[PDB]
RNA sequence: CUCGAUGUUGGAUCAGGACAUCCCGAUGGUGCAGCCGCUAUUAAAGGUUCGUUUGUUCAACGAUUAAAGUCCUACGUGAUCUGAGUUCAGACCGGAGUAAUCCAGGUCGGUUUCUAUCUACUUUCAAAUUCCUCCCUGUACGAAAGGACAAGAGAAAUAAGGCCUACUUCACAAAGCGCCUUCCCCCGUAAAUGAUAUCAUCUCAACUUAGUAUUAUACCCACACCCACCCAAGAACAGGGUUUGU
């Protein structure tokens, strides 16, 4: 069905501007205690997540290059351990994915 | 009218939306922390319970084993699940998986989630945590737990 | 002591209020005795309203 | 141990407490009224009052080929073929008018559901009216009877054949031909027995329900 | 400015105190209110002709089957009584209607989500906040003294009520769902026009009538179904067993009255007034009324003759 | 149950009924304000190139329950005067007819068997 | 008035309105004994069926009902639907014409577009109509045949509003074929006393009664916890719960 009447620049900033169609201000944006970034009070940090999805990411490529193929998922547990670590009671009897740094503040070697 | 309708519609179809969760889990088991799109994402947290369950039940159960075989698509993960994924939550008796929510997807501005596996090798992802119990709040609670206690042992 | 008002003649018959709910079925005419009891109070405003002025002032 | 199958509360949103009073009445009405056990396949003669009788005294024999309903109001459907004529009666387990159950024979079907038995030969659903009790010799299992019945030539009152009603004591190579067989077979969803949340655990439930059975037995 | 909850700023240690602080003294309030005619009770007048008394809130457990003594069977309503409290009166002259007017509260729930004016007002009360409140028409020598607790027992078997609560919501619907409108046929040559409401209106009108029936919301109303008997009463769980179906789904609060209709008028002389008090009751009613008709389950199997 | 175009089957010993022809029983009325009929019922069978009126003594659909469901739409070919047309019923009928029995004596005395 | 376009016959869905009323309601007369009828006044709240052939509107027929009402609404309604008919391009039969072609002629086939800008509207929240059965009663009435009304009780159908205990479609739920509830009136006349007109007279005389509802009552009614999660709430929004925020 085709219009009647060309509609008014009036009518059409009524329409455009009215307080539904505007943009609302968002109340749960906080700061981060640990990285001072904003972020969301139901989301999680950015650059937190950022920073664990690098290291991550690190690890899963020293994991593939022990396994060295397809198909190949160890029956055993894994341990990450760093430069400067040894092997632990705990970490006995599990694979070992060595990292060359330093062990990050936020990963605590539980 | 969807009034008591726990399970959602995804993909092409029912076995469309089957194979999409299988291939979540699959993942899942593998890596044990994947992220996706949050109603995905939580969809399949119950069969990844569920899993654990059979796991749990056991290799020598031919119902597990015939589960195992059918959720994980490969098949070098079937004895991980039984041998080391089920003994580590041997002691829990549920709750084996974690979900956050995390910034949307930058593309497509979706809401997306992290889904892990409890005891995994990989990096703590950050938490949710409380306020400190030295809080100004928290130390007024503290001191009326205290009179309270005493009052009731008086 | 707008219930004691007074008609003259047979009007309290004969004179008809008539009003539309907007709904098909919905037109309703009573006589001016029904609408007194109804509303003791209806009839001069009523006429007061017809009187006055029919622009945005009389309300 | 036999728990009956209306003592198992159907999955959703509803308050146990009236699950526990619906159970109570039950198990208050189970003491005036022995319920006896039986499944899908069992012969059950119900006598029961009626208005409007002769004797105001009917008694029906028939096997079981449905039970449905949770609670009070439980019903089983009892088929009998009498002279000739195929006559279904729905009973209800709980209902006064009922004056007594009797299991003439006990035993078991390779099916949950005999409803095929409509379509069937009236040889498979035609029982003798006035037939001796046969006796069941305690602590032994239920006798599970393999016997696949021959239907009438198709149409049918439902699809047997496809996989939703996953019927095994029908003589289905000897009723359909390959072409049929495999034009059913597409229906199949593999899928739906490895669902893992459309299964319900009903031990708990069982547990407790027990438990308050040997609470009201005990009072 | 920021959003905030009652367990933001909580830690793992006051969490649980906390809700624990709340339970006790809404358990606490709600046993101190059973004295009714022990804590300053108002007035009880008799019963007369032409009076009304105050009704229940209760919560739709579900339905069951049930058998009479004539070999009929009825499917009857659980209606539980949660927590039901009077809680607050207004004069007739102050009620801007036609006569006085008074409160009754449901079920009860968290203080924390809920508006800081109706917390207050409960705190002079000394009562867990109610889900729902609802206002019942009395007269004045039916007044009830705010705080005093109802139970099923307020209802008695061989009585008809009436049942208020909103119904099953079923959002936008058709007009085929929403009226009953027989539609379109589904073959011959029909093109896209299956459950469409078809001709609104004439042409000469121009326009169309208020109230005409077209798609929209459904199922979301105050609905009332008037003349319900009670077959049974519970003074154990505060159930009353009432004839017939409801409005609303399961485990919602429904308003239940004594029945207007000009058939059940002036039955209420052998009902209590203005209500049941079981803290001044000496002899203690049966967990069971059973009304008369109804075949009770220790009953032996009716034999008809 | 019952209604317009059904093909029902008569069950007592009529000379009308229980006879060859091309055409089978039908019923072309139920004499019902809803136009379902049901146990107990009257309604017109066009049988044999002839109108008649026939009772319905079962249907197929279910019911209350406590009541028997037959596999056959079973009909009694009666009179406008409320007399059978036969005089032998060997397919058994519900109990339920006995209190309609009022108008219906004949009927159930020349049935015999009350399932 | 419109040929710079105002789309039609019949049908489906939805109905709005008038009474010149088919039934149900209230009265007068009868060539009104009762039952059936005929006629006149008032009453539009409620309802007024399913099939066979025909494109049919209509008519004919078979079976019911209390009834299967008459019309207006752009011959209501094709930016909701249909295309059997009418009314294009093809073809046949009868007739007219030398022929091309033509017929109130007949017959088969023959594309039905549109994403809604504006007006209007999108829970007129809740008092219901009728048939049948028993009794009245084989009574009143009537020579007989025949045969009520009022009152009471019960059981149904339709319509409106809800629900899932049982059955059924099926199963965390949605539905009917299933179950529950449903309450006021409607004004034509019939009659006392009584003047103008010392009788009498129901009264556009004063006045009493059948005789009336301020349609009664019911429902709705507290609101900066609301970031987030769940929901029997829902298109978004809104709403309910979180004392169920690992
Ligand atoms: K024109
Ligand atoms: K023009
Ligand atoms: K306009
Ligand atoms: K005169
Ligand atoms: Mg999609
Ligand atoms: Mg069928
Ligand atoms: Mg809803
Ligand atoms: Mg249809
Ligand atoms: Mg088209
Ligand atoms: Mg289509
Ligand atoms: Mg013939
Ligand atoms: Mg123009
Ligand atoms: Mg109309
Ligand atoms: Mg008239
Ligand atoms: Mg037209
Ligand atoms: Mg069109
Ligand atoms: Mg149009
Ligand atoms: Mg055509
Ligand atoms: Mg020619
Ligand atoms: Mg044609
Ligand atoms: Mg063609
Ligand atoms: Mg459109
Ligand atoms: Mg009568
Ligand atoms: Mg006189
Ligand atoms: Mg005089
Ligand atoms: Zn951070």
């Amino acid at each position: 069905a085709a219009p009647k009447n060309r509609r008014t620049i009036e009518v059409n900033r009524c329409r455009r501007r009215n307080p539904q169609k505007l943009i609302k201000v968002k109340n749960n944006i906080d700061v981060c205690p640990e990285c001072g970034h904003l972020k969301q009070k139901h989301v999680l940090c950015a650059y937190c997540y950022e920073k664990v999805c690098k290291e991550t990411a690190e690890i899963r490529r020293q994991i593939g290059k022990q396994e060295g193929g397809p198909f190949k998922a160890p029956t055993i547990e894994t341990v990450v351990l760093y430069t400067g670590e040894t092997p632990s009671e705990q970490d006995q009897g599990k694979r070992i994915i060595e990292r060359d740094r330093k062990r990050p503040s936020w990963f605590t070697q539980n | 009218i969807s009034h008591g309708r726990v399970f959602r519609r995804m993909g092409l179809g029912p076995e469309s939306r089957i194979h999409l969760l299988r291939n979540l889990l699959t993942g899942l088991v593998r890596h044990e922390r994947i992220e996706a799109p949050w109603a995905r994402v939580d969809e399949m947290r119950g069969y990844a319970e569920k899993l654990i369950d059979y796991g749990k039940l056991g290799d020598t159960n031919e119902r597990a084993m015939r589960m195992a075989d059918f959720w994980l698509t490969e098949k070098d993960l079937i004895p991980k699940l039984f041998q080391v994924l089920a003994p580590r939550y041997k002691d829990q008796t549920g709750g084996y998986t974690r979900m956050l929510q995390i910034p949307n997807r930058s593309l497509d501005r979706a809401k997306m989630a992290v889904i892990e596996y409890k005891g995994n090798c990989l990096p703590p992802l950050p938490l949710p945590r409380r306020d400190s119990h030295l809080t100004l709040l928290n130390q007024l609670l503290q001191g009326l737990r205290q009179d309270l206690r005493q009052s009731q042992e008086a | 002591n707008t219930r004691h008002i007074a008609f003259s003649g047979n009007k309290w018959e004969q004179k008809v209020y008539s009003s539309h709910t907007g709904y098909p079925g919905g037109f309703r005419q009573v006589t001016a005795a029904q609408l007194h009891l109804r509303d003791p109070v209806a009839i001069v405003k009523l006429a007061i309203y017809g009187m006055l002025p029919k622009n945005l002032h009389r309300r | 141990r036999f728990l009956s199958p209306e003592f198992i509360p159907r999955r959703g949103r509803t308050d146990p407490l009236k699950f526990q009073i619906e159970r109570k009445d039950m198990l208050e009405r189970r003491k005036v009224l022995h319920i006896p056990e039986f499944y899908v396949g069992s012969i059950l003669r119900v006598t029961t009052a009626d208005p409007y009788a002769s004797g105001k005294i009917s008694q029906f024999l028939g096997i079981c080929i449905q039970r449905s309903g949770r609670g009070l109001g439980a019903t089983f459907i009892l088929r009998n073929v009498i002279e000739g004529q195929g006559v279904e009666i729905c009973f209800e387990l709980y209902n006064p008018r009922v004056q007594e159950i009797q299991v003439v024979k006990l035993e078991k079907r390779l099916d949950d559901s005999l409803l095929y038995l409509r379509d069937a030969l009236p040889e498979y659903s035609t029982f003798d009216v006035n037939m001796k009790p046969v006796v069941q010799e305690p602590n032994q299992k239920v006798p599970v009877n393999e016997l696949k019945v021959k239907m009438k030539p198709k149409p049918w009152s439902k699809r047997w054949e496809r996989p939703n009603f996953n019927i095994k004591g029908i003589r289905f190579d000897l009723c359909l031909t390959e072409q049929q067989m495999k034009e059913a077979q597409k229906w199949n969803q593999p899928w739906l027995e490895f669902d893992m949340m459309r299964e319900y655990d009903t031990s708990k439930i069982e547990a407790a329900i027990w438990k308050e059975i040997e609470a009201s037995k005990r009072s | 400015k920021s959003g905030t909850w009652w367990d933001e700023h909580l830690s793992e240690e006051n969490v649980p105190f906390i809700k624990q602080l709340v339970s006790d003294e809404d358990k606490a309030q709600l046993a101190s209110k059973l004295c009714p005619l022990k804590d300053e009770p108002w007035p009880i007048h008799p019963w007369e002709p032409g009076s009304f008394r105050v009704g229940l809130i209760a919560l739709k457990l579900g339905m069951m089957p049930l058998w009479t003594k004539d070999g009929q069977k009825h499917v009857v309503t659980l209606l539980q009584v949660q927590d039901c409290h009077v809680l607050k009166y207004t004069s007739k002259e102050n009620c801007n209607g036609k006569m006085a007017t008074l409160s009754v509260g449901g079920k009860t729930v968290s203080r924390f989500r809920k508006a800081t004016s109706i917390l207050e007002f409960y705190r002079e009360l000394g009562l867990p906040p109610k889900q729902t409140v609802k206002i019942f028409n009395i007269t004045d020598n039916a007044a009830i003294k705010p705080g005093t607790p109802l139970y099923a027992a307020h209802f008695r078997p061989g009585q008809y009520v009436d049942v208020t609560a909103k119904t099953i919501g079923k959002g936008f619907q058709g007009v085929m769902k929403r009226w009953g409108f027989k539609g379109q046929p589904a073959t011959h040559g029909q093109t896209k026009t299956h459950r469409r409401p078809g001709a609104v209106a004439t042409g000469d009108i121009g326009r169309v009538w208020p109230g005409t029936k077209m798609p929209g919301k459904m199922g979301n109303i105050y609905r009332t179904e008037y003349g319900l008997k009670v077959w049974r009463i519970n003074t154990k769980h505060n159930i009353i067993y009432v004839n017939g179906s409801v409005p609303g789904h399961k485990n919602c609060l429904v308003k239940v009255k004594d029945s207007k209709l000009p058939a059940y008028k002036d039955l209420g002389k052998n009902l209590p007034f203005p209500t049941y008090f079981p803290d001044g009751d000496e002899e203690e009613l049966p967990e069971d009324l059973y009304d008369e008709n109804v075949c009770q389950p220790g009953a032996p199997s009716i034999t008809f003759a | 149950a019952i209604q317009k175009m059904t093909r029902v089957r008569v069950v007592d010993n009529s000379a009308l009924g229980n006879s060859p022809y091309h055409r089978a029983p039908r019923c072309i009325h139920v004499y019902k304000k809803n136009g379902v009929g049901k146990v107990g019922d009257q309604i017109l069978l066009a049988i044999k190139g002839q109108k008649k009126k026939a009772l319905i003594v079962g249907h197929c659909m279910p019911g209350p329950r406590m009541t028997p469901r037959f596999d056959s739409n079973n009909v009694v070919l009666i009179e406008d005067n409320g007399n059978p047309v036969g005089t032998r019923i060997k397919t058994p009928i519900p109990t339920s007819l006995r209190k309609r029995e009022g108008e219906y004596s004949k009927v159930l005395a020349i049935a015999q068997n009350f399932v």
